[PDB]
RNA sequence: GUGAAGAGGGAAACAACCCAGACCGCCAGCUAAGGUCCCAAAGUCAUGGUUAAGUGGGAAACGAUGUGGGAAGGCCCAGACAGCCAGGAUGUUGGCUUAGAAGCAGCCAUCAUUUAAAGAAAGCGUAAUAGCUCACUGGUCGAGUCGGCCUGCGCGGAAGA
RNA sequence: CGAUGUCGGCUCAUCACAUCCUGGGGCUGAAGUAGGUCCCAAGGGUAUGGCUGUUCGCCAUUUAAAGUGGUACGCGAGCUGGGUUUAGAACGUCGUGAGACAGUUCGGUCCCUAUCUGCCGUGGGCGCUGGAGAACUGAGGGGGGCUGCUCCUAGUACGAGA
RNA sequence: UGCUGAAAGCAUCUAAGCACGAAACUUGCCCCGAGAUGAGUUCUCCCUGACCCUUUAAGGGUCCUGAAGGAACGUUGAAGA
């Protein structure tokens, strides 16, 4: 889980979802590509 | 569970056959006669009220002697209350014996501490003394500093300072019941209980696990 | 809206009783209840339900497609039910059903026990498998996630409780 | 001796 | 009650004659070391041809105290002087081969099973 | 320009900011800046929108299918986007290098066929291959779909005694 | 500037979180043990000595850890007086000299009976609606919250072995 | 960290709904506590006379009466300046 100020899609499997008022990035193939904005 | 009211008789020792010293405190638990039973529909909470000992008939006042004559019990030296649990019921006038603690393994004993009077901060709050030598000027056992400068500019509430120590109600928890002696109204707990010899103690069973 | 406009065909012999916002469905497998949102409108028709956005509410199309799919799966649960299969991977890992309790032994120092809620009945064909029968979809899905939460699959040997329809990713350990 | 601020 | 700077006699044949306690091991802000407690020492005196040299920093175990130990029936066993046995820094096995004077039953465990085997008397 | 040498009303309190220049009295009225739910005088006023953050009532580069508006563009009933079932190839180990490189360590080109379409294959992986996989084309489905610009109001970035 | 006492030590603390330990998690180039990094969390806890006036630092040995900062670089109407700062004296250096140093060295008076606020204790007066003696309820407030090591599970899971 | 689930035929921990989750928070443990002027509750005890006037009203006065209890004094205390 990366906590940074700019979250992005790092491959073609990443998905940007807004959960509870926080922009997150969910990846189905690479658990390294997990990000939240903070 | 309800408790009983006793009297600190003093400390002694119990020798076991494997050669152990057990410091016990002797508590004379006379029978506790129930004076008044409280309920939800009249008092808002469930409790019984017990009295113990005996009082001189020329020393009981007219308000107090009428409260005992309503129950039929004889006038003891005081009145204490105990909160009932769900499933306990008692009747007015019923005497409770020391056999309440027959299979109770641990008790909590609460009493009034000894009075140390006006005690300084070295005795009361375990402060450190300053130097007894090396130049010290009239400042050996004084507290020192009691605050900071202009911010806040006041001493905080709850500051540790000299004052009245002791003579207060304290509860010592989880004492081993060593021996219950029902035929002479005794209860031997293991260890030191609060109070001087001859003071009232309230022995309730242990609430902690 | 693409989900909310395809109607739910009610099959033969399931009592669909609509009372305001509270819906009840009886059937061959059991009786289920789901209090619907205020923003959806349900109407009984010729053996077929319909869901529409109630007026005076802004997000009625989104609430309709959910209320559709939850009632679409209620009529499956009272007719054919649901199922979940959980298999155990790792030596000395075993399960056992005794009543409505599952007895898992997953390499701990104590034995663990899971009390199944009313509506789920588990059975173990093999000692390294669990089959869960249920009439609700969420409850059969949550119970399958609680047994999985005891010992989740590790990425090095695959050990732990896993679904039978779930592929576990594994990876080599770090070279010295 | 540090007698006056200076 | 052994604390820091306390000079102890030595109760084995390792060669040291007086050692000084420089640390009480086994806790933060720890004050005292009774009988059976490891201490960290330094050697102040030594015989010329012993196994240890003056100035060495070793571990020890306190076997006698002038303050004494207490038994579960209230008894006390005191001694006329503080004594210890030098242990190795890491293996914590006794360096010497003999123990002098009596020791107590507080050392009776698996850690110090070799000290109460060489002891002339156990109280 | 104001204070100094200037009171009054507003900006919570606040010489220098805004409105405005106190001769004295009144238990009269009209306005200025500023305001009208309660503290506290006056609209819980009327019509049309926006916000969902208590934003309003601290803070930037940067980030994001938050949401309202506008003008255009691509594909679409000869069937669009998504989902699904399929195929997805052989020449070819294209040649060079490498003990191996066979599309996928590195260099050069990158066609022919059968067809409905398929690459000298975008990526994973591997001793290398294999393997999965995407581009492309069928069938199913039966109504919109895709992503750039200009913009209004919001979200994160946002830790102190 | 008709005076707001300076560095350090002692004593007593109190707050922030940018967390040192303990607590809960994501990623790991995370096999296990042990780590790296990030997120949440301020309840508690958070060394003894040698040298030096030292804060700091280095060193010795511990500890679960020996946090970072604010509070007039917290604290002299609470203590000390070691220091770069009165008057004595000497060295080196500069000046013809009186003297001076940004250099070092030995010696050198630290006052205050608490009116007000604040805080720690402890009482008197009146109220609470006839007076009185007891026992309570509990709105509210305060205290407390740390942690090591050994053994079992088990030399099991993991690991080629260690 | 999830379950079910659309907006967005899929996917999705979230928008509706549901379940876990820490020494932090609210309790549970101990102590003070009805000046809590919002001054609370329960139990018991005590007082059951006559007359006059003005400013006629929670009015003032005379004679008799003095209760429950309290204080005060003494002997003092593991209580205390
Ligand atoms: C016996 C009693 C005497 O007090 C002392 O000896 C104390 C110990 C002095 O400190 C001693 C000791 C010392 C170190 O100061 C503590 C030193 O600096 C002074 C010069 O002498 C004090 C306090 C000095 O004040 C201080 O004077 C400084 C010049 C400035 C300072 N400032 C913060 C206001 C101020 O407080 C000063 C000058 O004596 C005060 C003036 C009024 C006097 O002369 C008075 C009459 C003194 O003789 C005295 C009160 O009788
Ligand atoms: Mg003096
Ligand atoms: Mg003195
Ligand atoms: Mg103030
Ligand atoms: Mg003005
Ligand atoms: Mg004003
Ligand atoms: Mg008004
Ligand atoms: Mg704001
Ligand atoms: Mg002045
Ligand atoms: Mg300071
Ligand atoms: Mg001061
Ligand atoms: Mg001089
Ligand atoms: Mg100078
Ligand atoms: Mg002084
Ligand atoms: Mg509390």
């Amino acid at each position: 889980m990366k906590v940074r100020a700019s979250v992005k899609k790092l491959c073609r499997n990443c998905k940007i979802v807004k959960r509870d008022g926080v922009i997150r990035v969910i990846c189905s193939a690479e658990p390294k590509h997990k990000q939240r904005q903070g | 569970m309800i408790g009983l009211v006793g009297k600190k008789v003093g400390m002694t020792r119990i020798f076991t056959e494997d050669g152990v010293s057990i410091p016990v405190t002797v508590i004379e638990v006379e029978a506790n006669r129930v004076t008044q039973v409280k309920d939800l529909a009249n008092d808002g909470y469930r409790a019984i009220q017990v009295t113990t000992g005996a009082k001189k008939a020329n020393r009981v006042t007219k308000p107090e002697a009428g409260h005992f004559a309503k129950a039929g019990v004889e006038a003891g030296r005081g009145l204490w209350e105990f909160r009932l649990a769900e499933g306990e019921e008692f009747t007015v006038g019923q005497s409770i014996s020391v056999e309440l603690f027959a299979d109770v393994k641990k008790v909590d004993v609460t009493g009034t501490s000894k009075g140390k009077g006006f005690a300084g901060t070295v005795k009361r709050w375990n402060f450190r003394t300053q130097d007894a030598t090396h130049g010290n000027s009239l400042s050996h056992r004084v507290p020192g500093s009691i605050g900071q400068n202009q911010t806040p500019g006041k001493v905080f509430k709850g500051k540790k300072m000299a004052g009245q120590m002791g003579n207060e109600r304290v509860t010592v928890q989880s004492l081993d019941v060593v021996r219950v002696d029902a035929e002479r109204n005794l209860l031997l707990v293991k260890g030191a209980v609060p109070g001087a010899t001859g003071s009232d103690l309230i022995v309730k069973p242990a609430v902690k696990a | 809206s693409r989900v909310a406009k395809a109607p739910v065909v009610v099959p033969a012999g399931v009592d669909v009783k609509i009372n305001g916002q509270v819906i009840t469905i009886k059937g061959k497998n059991g009786e289920l209840t789901r209090t619907l949102n205020d923003a959806v409108e349900v109407k009984h028709a010729d053996n077929t339900l319909t869901f529409g956005p109630r007026d005076g509410y802004a997000d009625g199309w989104a609430q309709a497609g959910t209320a559709r799919a939850l009632l679409n799966s209620m009529v499956i649960g009272v007719t054919e039910g649901f199922t979940k299969k959980l298999q155990l991977v790792g030596v000395g890992y075993r399960a056992a059903v005794k009543g409505n309790v599952i007895n898992l032994s997953l390499g701990f120092s104590h034995p663990v026990d899971h009390q199944l809620p009313a509506g789920i009945t588990a059975e173990c064909p093999t000692q390294t498998e669990i089959v869960l029968k249920g009439a609700d979809k969420q409850v059969i899905g949550q119970v399958a996630a609680d047994l999985r939460a005891y010992r989740r699959p590790e990425p090095y040997k695959g050990k732990g409780v896993r679904y039978a329809d779930e592929v576990v990713r594994t990876k080599e350990a770090k070279k010295k | 001796m540090y007698l006056i601020f200076m | 009650m052994i604390q820091e700077q306390t000079m102890l006699n030595v109760a084995d044949n390792s060669g040291a004659r007086r050692v000084m306690c420089i640390k009480v091991l086994g806790g933060s802000h720890r004050r005292y070391a009774g009988v059976g407690d490891i201490i960290k020492i330094t050697i102040k005196e030594a015989i010329p041809r012993g196994k240890v040299k003056k100035g060495d920093v070793l571990k020890a175990v306190v076997v006698r105290t002038k303050k004494g130990v207490r038994r579960p029936d209230g008894s006390v066993i005191r001694f006329d002087g503080n004594a210890c046995v030098l242990l190795n820094n890491n293996s914590e096995q006794p360096i010497g081969t003999r123990i002098f004077g009596p020791v107590t039953r507080e050392l009776r465990s698996e850690k110090f099973m070799k000290i109460i085997s060489l002891a002339p008397e156990v109280l």
